[PDB]
DNA sequence: GCAGACACTACGAGTACATA
DNA sequence: TTTATGTACTCGTAGTGTCTGC
């Protein structure tokens, strides 16, 4: 595909040279497929956890695991509310995601695992974005994965595994996937630019991409593609760093909060927050980015920074215990401006 | 076999259940009689509630009458008020199944059937209220056995009726024999203190210890060097933060300089460490240390407790860890 | 049931079949007996904590009023049975309307655990209560009185089942040992009283489990060791030692003592905390702020424990909370 | 050999008895002894009782070594009875300490034997024997006429008042949309003795009954062609439907009057 | 099985509008309607037990002494008050031709109309607007907020009020003169204080005390009926000196077998209806009691949660 | 260009009554040799195929094959209008967006002409998989209907097992269990009512109760139903007609 | 006798409220 | 487009059984 992030993807453990110890551990797991416990890969987002999962699946089952077939399924919920979710099936395994409505995913995960559990010997199941499951769904998944073990195996992919309940973490073998280093990102981007055709003259731009990505391979590749098509396939040593529009508007909101403290500024911040929430960004990441942009302002004193981070923790807990996702952010911004 | 060591080494009878001597002894002495009460098994995950109830089921009846005289309801099937009002009551009202002659020869089949209810804490209040009088009325022909990790979710009438058997957390003193038996049976070479470290890493979670031991054995097999497992290998597999990074964290905290702490926390979150283990190690380093006075420990215990409570309710690990380190720095 | 008695739990193998056998409740039982002997029986409402003897009292009362065939002469509607407003409009209606099929006396309707009913059901039931009260009486058993409509409370006479005192539990224990040919120690009896918390079902369960614990049911006695081992409860000596180490000794020794006490017999943190709270109530505290700090911090501790988490951090939090609360000049 | 071996001729019989009180009663029990399969159950509302007795005459071959109790759910039992044809012959088969019975549907016309099993149940209702023997009015009228009367009087109201006088039987069903008064007098039909109505009046009777339960009573009018009502004050009404060997007698509690 | 005596609630139920004692203006208006005859549609509302449905029944009896059994329809929540049954029955009754006296109309009494469905009330609106010169409706609900606005528009709202202690005392002395019983003035004052304006509660307490002891004395009354939990909870909340509130709780609510949920809900109601303290402290106290209510409902029901709620309340009271 | 004049509309009436509920939308791919149609349910588990030859029709003339996408509820109403002694005359035009169902009676007292439009339904994939079936039995349709109804009362999964010339329809549920066995009875005086089995290899197949109850509605077509089973191929319940037949294809559900 | 024509109970699906 | 179980109500629906008359 025209995107360089997806078609520059390793297909086997041999191609993965990112982490020697993690690859050795995965090879150790793949040596004997007969006794394979349930996996749970955790770590920062975008480091390539799904790449490791697919490489391990190919190392265990064999080839053809990338021959994904988009099969659609129908579900029955309360009243007439009908949900249609397509399962990204494949030979030798199966992929499922909580892309359905958040409150009702228990029945879907329940009947998918019950159906696949009926029919090398086992069929793996990959659950992407597992931290987004409701706690009741994980409770249902617990006994489902415990009862059937000879038939089903779960490779459960999640970042920031704190919302995962204790029993699930108990019965899942935990694997840590550290974020890419600057050297690894630079090497991967050098491989990409060498395989492709970009007029590059200085290695400093690649390291600037690595610094700006914050250990995010996918975001680094998207940045490289974006400013490569922008710069007519000729990177310049003084090329400005392009950032997502969400980052730009979050920074603009941060400067607005810093420079002025008024109720009219608060209603403008409310309008901006409503726009961002309508732009489909999770409120947790919005709060984290707003807090980390506020702390980076040099005008703020250390006491203000401590108060900001304390209120940020409190309102992050409230966001995890809330369902409106806008009231908590508005309260956090009001508390921050009161502190400032 | 072709199963993970957790499923392969699950206890079969009540004798294999290590620790939990009170509950196992009570159940084994109840086996001779027929005075089995409504049970409420509870405790930390991995302590062996399901293993104990399955062993008791196998011991009372045998592999023939289990399918006929046992009903189990997990969260894998719906447990609302209607299903408890209809299916559970229908099963309770039914007469006991007819034992075979062989079962009467070999097993002491009691004149009742056991209704296991795993994860009874996930039931609603109305379902439990409906279950109360069904439990109390048809108790002459059936026995209920609630299993839950939290007693508080259970309403107090069910806690009153059901006999409570707390399952103690398994540590390096109680479950060392089970891990030693597993290691000797699976032919895994390890140092003197490897199993103690495995049981210390887990918190009453012997299943997690078995998984860690199996992963270490798989790594040793892949290396093929014929070398005993060291504590560092199990430490790295378990997700345990190395002590040098913890010392660096403490050095950053002691020096103040909020910006430096923030940068180090960003790098630490890049490293991918789970915040729960970091908070646990910070507690184990700060409380046990003798270089801090009483007031510092008094404040830091509450700080760590608040961070742990906030991390229990999901939340972003980055912000919680940064706030904890900032508050400890200001101490 | 099946295979007669002696295959039942001690909770229900010892059930009061006579109003004389109901211990602990004296005013309630005497007033109810005077009501039925004089001939006037108002709409009864039994309210109290679980295990006090409410449904046992009403079943014994129905047996005394009617006889050995009370089961089909009364209409007991549980939350296990359906109790929608359709049930109120049909079954309660025609049971109150019709005459008795086996005798000439009145109709008794026992709405056991009636707090778990829809407000519409209670509204429909209040007119049934008020209409056919000439020759039909309603009895309502409710653990919580806040789930009942105020009109439904207005129609019924309020009876409160207090938690069982020491003497009643001691007498029931004595009768249980008499029937079971089992011996007990006075200290173990006191431990059973303390573990009761006004709940005889807990006492019966602990007695059954402790008899099961003994290798020989005969020629043996239950001391405090058997009770505390089988119940998994902290001993008073262990709680006092832990509290003394926390209040007097430094952090390292107090932490070591608490960890050793917990690991000696697998003591749960929640039970130790409840014991500490119970002991600290008897303490005389000059500063009011110390009480506030203790209560608030400890309450947060059991809330977090109930939500689950790490036990080491919570134990250290308990030690820190006690020390910091007692630091401000007691 | 199964200890309980009861054979039914014209298996539509047992279906008719089951349908006689399937609607009013949901849970029954069958005390099977050497004399016959008796039953007795009380509704959920504790208003209507259904006694039952089937003698050894109704069975082709009956053998019950020990007393057996078969607590049953009538809905499932009626469903099982509906799983067959009247031509087939039904057999109840139960072993020692039964968990379920075996129902056989055999016929020599075509070998299509169908074996059904119905799970038993622990009702644990000891009840008591009938302690009513003296009644004031003892009347017998054809089942079709009584069922028709109850049917057209239940639409007017919910209470049906049966009054007994000197050779005069009166049904009053005053309601919201109107009233009703059915007066039937005794007469002996020589041509059709089955259509005759008899009366035996000792003391005057004035009792009201619920409409729904009386409809449940008359739902059993297909079981027998004649029903004998035995009314008395301070006593439940006894609607007895005679069988070839036993009877299906109901006990209905009159409504209170104030 | 022994027989039962008729309870004093309906053994002395009033039958004449002069018997009921309460709002004098309301009863005089009812008597005026009784004498005149032209009864308008009325919605009687008020607290439970203060004599709402008995006044309606007495008024209907006085208006239709001879045709009560024919021209008065009584429905309640015990009946199938749904759209089909309301339509059919009320339309059959409102069109039925009954020759009442010239000043007398058919009366359709709807006890406890608060729990009646919206569509049924919508049908009732149309029925009232058609048939008003032959039949007149009469509702009796605890709260009139449930009844829709047009029904109140086409009716005559008549609200009752809680009886003063003088009227309850007068009725109690009337019943005591009716049936012989020995009483002490302290016992009667205790019964009136426990009743809190509820006449039915007073009658039930008096009957229970007479049956239990035979003498209406303060000790006997307090033995039959305990002190109401709102009063002890209000004493707990209003009292300062935290240890005193703690011991009041542990003595009068914990050892007396009151559930924690009941204590928390009673505290919420008391602090909502409290008037001695200012608004801000009430709001904070509601916030803290609500946090404790959330903890209790989540499952953590112990004595220490209530003690912590009291501690937070007292820390609020002493202004930190 | 279509003129299919029946001698009795009751044939078409009972055919559509046979497939009311199994499928709602059908494409009539009429040909010269007769009318054939293939239909798949919404669940994609039940397949119904009908075939009526010219021998049944009194007259028939179809020069050009035309695929007719036509509603079944409208046909049910129009054919409930029809009754005995009336000869239904299916008439179509060269480009028949609307169909004509002439009802011709013996007498000229009342002759009715009706219309119905043709909706757009895509032509279903004509899979012609005819894998051999292990066992073959044919029993009267009334007996099979009674057996399946009585066994579907008990449970929602009827097992069909064939061994030693004894078909054992077993359905196990919650209220109890049900087992009926059929011997290969042969009848001389009434050859229509008989049970004959061709057991080449034993099979053990389980089917859902809903589809097994749905396929019964075609019992009015034939007095005998022929069932042939294979361990992996879908079961074939075939209803004999005067000219052709109607068949049901249901895959086993283990 | 068989096929309809009816009224009947029963099942399914959708809206509405949930503390005074 | 929101909540998210349980309850109650209301409706139209499909079978189910009983009475008339070709
Ligand atoms: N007391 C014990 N003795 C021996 N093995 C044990 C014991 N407790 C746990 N295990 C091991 O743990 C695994 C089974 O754990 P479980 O019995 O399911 O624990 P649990 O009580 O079910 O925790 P949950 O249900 O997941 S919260 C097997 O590998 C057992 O060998
Ligand atoms: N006063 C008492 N005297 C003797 N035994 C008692 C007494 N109170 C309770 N018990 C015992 O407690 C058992 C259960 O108590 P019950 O009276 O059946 O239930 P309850 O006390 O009403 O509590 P709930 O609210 O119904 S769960 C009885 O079977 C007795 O063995
Ligand atoms: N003003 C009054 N005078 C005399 N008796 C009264 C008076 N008010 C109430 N009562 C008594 O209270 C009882 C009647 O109460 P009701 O009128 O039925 O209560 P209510 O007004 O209907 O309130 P709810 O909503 O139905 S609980 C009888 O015992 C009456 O004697
Ligand atoms: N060893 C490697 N060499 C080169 N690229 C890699 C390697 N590992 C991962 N990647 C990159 O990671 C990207 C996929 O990341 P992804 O699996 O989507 O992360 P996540 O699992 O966190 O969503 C691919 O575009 C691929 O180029
Ligand atoms: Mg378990
Ligand atoms: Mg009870
Ligand atoms: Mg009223």
């Amino acid at each position: 595909m025209s995107l360089w992030v997806d078609k520059y993807r390793p297909k086997s453990l041999n191609a993965l040279s990112h982490n020697e110890e993690l690859t050795n551990f995965l090879k150790s797991l793949s040596d004997q497929p007969r006794d394979l416990p349930h996996l749970l890969l955790y770590g920062p987002n975008g480091t390539g956890k799904k790449t490791r999962c697919m490489a391990l699946l190919e190392s265990i089952f064999g080839p053809g695991v990338y021959r994904l077939k988009i099969d659609v399924r129908q579900f029955v919920t309360a009243s007439n509310r009908k949900l249609e979710l397509n399962v990204v099936s494949s030979p030798y395994h199966l992929e499922i995601t909580p892309s359905d409505m958040g409150n009702n995913d228990r029945i879907v995960i329940q009947e998918l695992l019950k159906e696949v559990a009926q029919m090398h010997r086992y069929k793996c199941v990959i659950i992407n974005e597992a931290n987004s499951l409701t706690k009741d769904a994980q409770a249902a998944l617990r006994r489902t994965m415990e009862k059937y073990s000879k038939n089903i195996r779960l490779i459960m992919v999640c970042d920031s595994m704190s919302p995962i309940i204790a029993p699930i973490k108990s019965r899942c073998l935990l694997i840590r996937c550290p974020a890419p280093s600057d050297s690894e990102i630079s090497t991967i981007l050098s491989d990409v630019v060498t395989n492709e055709r970009i007029q590059l003259e200085t290695k400093d731009i690649l390291k600037r991409i690595a610094q700006a990505s914050n250990g995010n391979l996918r975001v680094s590749l998207l940045m490289l593609e974006s400013m490569a098509l922008n710069n007519e396939l000729a990177l310049k040593s003084s090329s400005p760093i392009i950032k997502p529009d969400w980052i730009i508007v979050i920074h603009k909101l941060t400067r607005k909060i810093v420079k002025e403290r008024s109720v009219n500024s608060l209603i403008e911040c409310r309008a901006v927050l409503y726009d961002l929430l309508a732009h489909c960004i999770p409120a947790n990441i919005i709060l984290k980015e707003l807090t980390f942009s506020l702390l980076d302002v040099e005008t703020l004193n250390t006491t203000n920074k401590s108060s900001i981070i304390e209120y940020s923790s409190v309102f992050d807990e409230r966001l995890s215990l809330g369902n409106k996702a806008i009231f908590h952010l508005e309260g956090f911004i009001a508390k921050v401006m009161c502190c400032l | 076999a072709q199963q993970p060591w957790v499923e392969k080494y699950r206890p079969k009878n009540l004798d294999e259940v290590t620790a939990q001597d009170h509950a196992v002894t009570v159940l084994k002495k109840t086996l001779k009689s027929a005075n089995l009460p409504h049970m409420l098994f509870y405790g930390p995950p991995g302590t062996g509630k399901t293993s104990t109830i399955l062993a008791l089921t196998k011991e009372l009846y045998g592999p023939d009458l289990m399918k006929s005289r046992i009903l189990e309801l997990n969260a894998s099937d719906e447990r609302g008020i209607s299903i408890v009002r209809e299916k559970v009551k229908n099963f309770a009202r039914l007469t006991v199944s007819k034992p075979s002659k062989h079962d009467l020869e070999n097993y002491p089949c009691p004149p009742y059937k056991i209704i296991i209810l795993d994860e009874a804490d996930s039931m609603t209040a109305d379902a439990q209220s409906a279950l109360r009088r069904t439990m109390e009325t048809y108790s002459g022909v059936t026995r209920f056995c609630l299993i839950c990790n939290y007693v508080t979710r259970i309403i107090d009438p069910l806690a009153s009726r059901c006999s409570k058997f707390r399952f103690k957390a398994l540590d390096a003193s109680n479950a060392i024999d089970r891990l030693r038996f597993i290691s000797e049976q699976e032919n895994v070479k390890c140092d003197d203190g490897v199993l103690e470290r495995i049981l210390d890493i887990s918190a009453g979670d012997l299943r997690r210890g078995i998984t860690l031991l199996q992963s270490a054995s798989k790594g040793a097999q892949y290396l093929g060097d014929g070398k005993n497992i060291t504590s560092t290998q199990v430490e790295e597999l378990a997700g345990v933060v190395p002590h040098d990074i913890l010392i660096e964290i403490v050095e950053k905290v002691k020096s103040g300089d909020f910006d430096e702490i923030k940068k180090y926390v960003n790098t630490f979150m890049k490293s991918g460490w789970s915040a729960a283990s970091v908070v646990n190690q910070l507690h184990e380093y700060y409380i046990t240390n003798d270089n801090f006075d009483t007031n510092f420990k008094n404040q830091i215990s509450w700080l760590l407790f608040t961070t742990d409570s906030r991390l229990n309710n999901g939340t972003n690990e980055h912000i919680q860890l940064l706030n904890l380190l900032v508050k400890i720095s200001q101490l | 049931e099946k295979r007669s008695k002696e295959n039942l739990p001690w909770v229900e193998k010892y059930r009061p079949e006579t109003l004389d056998e109901v211990y602990g409740q004296n005013e309630v039982i005497t007033t109810v007996r005077k009501f039925v002997d004089e001939g006037k029986l108002p709409h009864l409402l039994f309210y109290g904590p679980p295990g006090t003897g409410k449904t046992s009292t009403i079943v014994a009362l129905a047996r005394e009023i009617y006889g050995k065939n009370y089961s089909n002469m009364v209409l007991e509607l549980n939350a296990s049975d359906d109790r929608g407003i359709d049930v109120v409009r049909n079954q309660i209606k025609d049971f109150a309307s019709t005459r008795q099929i086996f005798s000439k006396g009145f109709k008794l309707i026992i709405l056991d655990e009636a707090d778990a009913m829809t407000n519409a059901a209670q509204n429909a039931l209040r007119r049934v209560i008020e209409r056919y009260t000439k020759n039909t009486r309603f009895c309502v058993l409710a653990n919580y009185a806040h789930k009942l409509t105020p009109a439904l409370l207005s129609r019924c006479t309020r009876f409160r089942f207090q938690p069982l005192p020491q003497e009643a539990i001691e007498r029931r224990i004595a009768n249980v040992l008499v029937h079971e040919k089992l011996k007990l120690s006075p200290n173990a009896e006191k431990a059973l009283i303390e573990l009761s918390n006004g709940d005889m079902r807990r006492v019966l369960n602990v007695l059954q489990s402790c008899k099961a614990t003994l290798d020989n049911p005969d020629e043996d006695e239950i001391s405090d060791d058997v009770i505390y081992e089988c119940c998994g409860a902290p001993r008073p000596s262990d709680l006092k030692a832990v509290l003394k180490s926390i209040l007097e000794d430094d952090w390292g020794t107090a932490h070591y003592t608490l960890n050793k006490v917990r690991s000696a017999k697998g003591l749960a943190l929640i039970d130790l905390i409840e014991g500490i709270v119970k002991i600290l109530e008897d303490y005389e505290l000059q500063n009011e702020e110390t009480r506030v700090h203790l209560l608030t911090k400890l309450a947060d501790i059991e809330y977090s424990i109930s939500k689950g988490g790490n036990d080491q951090i919570q134990g250290s939090a308990v030690i820190g909370a006690i020390k910091a609360s007692f630091e401000n000049e007691t | 050999a199964s200890m309980l071996e009861a054979k039914f001729e014209e298996a539509s019989l047992f279906k008719r008895i089951i349908d006689g009180f399937k609607d009013c009663v949901q849970l029954v029990n069958f005390q099977c002894k050497e004399d016959g399969i008796i039953a007795q159950a009380v509704d959920d509302s504790r208003v209507l009782l259904v006694s039952l007795e089937i003698g050894v005459e109704a069975f082709q071959e009956y053998r019950c070594d020990h007393p057996v109790t078969l607590g049953m759910d009538l809905t499932s039992l009626s469903k099982i009875l509906r799983c067959g044809n009247n031509t087939d012959t039904l057999t109840l088969i139960a072993d020692n300490t039964p968990d379920s019975i075996i129902l056989l549907f055999e016929d020599t016309k075509k070998d299509r034997i169908a074996e059904y099993s119905l799970k038993l149940m622990d009702i644990d209702a000891d009840f008591l024997k009938i302690e009513e023997l003296q009644y004031d009015s003892t009347l017998s009228l054809p089942s079709s006429e009584f069922s028709k009367i109850v049917r057209d009087l239940s639409q007017l109201s919910d209470s049906i008042n049966i009054m007994i006088t000197k050779e005069t039987i009166k049904f009053v069903a005053d309601g919201d949309i109107g009233s009703g008064s059915v007066i039937i007098k005794p007469f002996v039909d020589m041509e059709h003795p089955e259509t005759s109505i008899k009366l035996e009046m000792d003391q005057p009777v004035d009792l009201t009954f619920g409409a729904k339960y009386l409809l449940d009573i008359i739902k059993g009018s297909s079981l027998s062609d004649r029903v004998g009502i035995r009314l008395s004050s301070e006593a439940p009404a006894l609607f007895q439907f005679d069988l070839k060997s036993g009877f299906l007698q109901f006990f209905l509690a009159p409504k209170f009057n104030d | 099985t022994l027989s039962l005596q008729l309870p004093w609630v309906e053994k002395y139920r009033p039958q004449v509008l002069s018997d009921i004692v309460g709002n004098k203006e309301t009863i005089d208006r009812l008597q005026q309607i009784a004498k005149d005859g032209n009864m308008p549609h009325m919605i009687i509302s008020g607290m439970p037990g203060i004599g709402k449905t008995t006044s309606v029944h007495c008024l209907a009896h006085e208006l239709l002494g001879r045709s009560y059994a024919d021209g008065v329809l009584e429905l309640n929540a015990s009946d199938d008050r749904g759209i089909d049954v309301v339509r059919n029955q009320i339309k059959h009754f409102a069109q039925k031709k009954l020759h009442l006296p010239p000043g007398k109309h058919k009366i359709v009494i709807l006890d406890e109309a608060d729990s009646m469905t919206a569509g049924a009330q919508q049908a009732l609106r149309r029925t009232m607007e058609l048939y008003s010169n032959s039949t007149r409706f009469a509702f009796a609900c605890n709260q009139s907020n449930k009844i829709i606005e047009p029904l109140q528009s086409r009716c005559a709202i008549l609200r009752y009020s809680k009886l003063s202690d003088e009227d309850v005392l007068k009725r109690l002395l009337q019943i005591i003169k009716l049936e012989d019983v020995k009483y002490t003035n302290d016992g009667l004052e205790a019964i009136i204080f426990t009743a809190e304006g509820d006449m039915r509660q007073a009658i039930n307490n008096l009957q229970s005390t007479v049956a239990g002891h035979g003498l209406v004395n303060a000790d006997n009354v307090f033995k039959i009926v305990d002190s109401p939990h709102p009063l002890i909870v209000k004493k707990m909340l209003l009292a300062s000196n935290l240890e005193d509130s703690i011991q009041i709780l542990r003595t009068d609510l914990w050892k007396k077998g009151y559930s924690s949920i009941d204590i928390v809900t009673t505290s919420f109601r008391v602090t909502k209806n409290l008037a001695q303290v200012k608004e801000s402290v009430r709001l904070e106290m509601i916030k803290e009691i609500g946090l404790t209510h959330m903890r209790i409902l989540e499952g953590v029901g112990t004595y220490l949660q209530l003690a912590s709620m009291l501690a937070k309340i007292h820390k609020l009271n002493n202004k930190a």
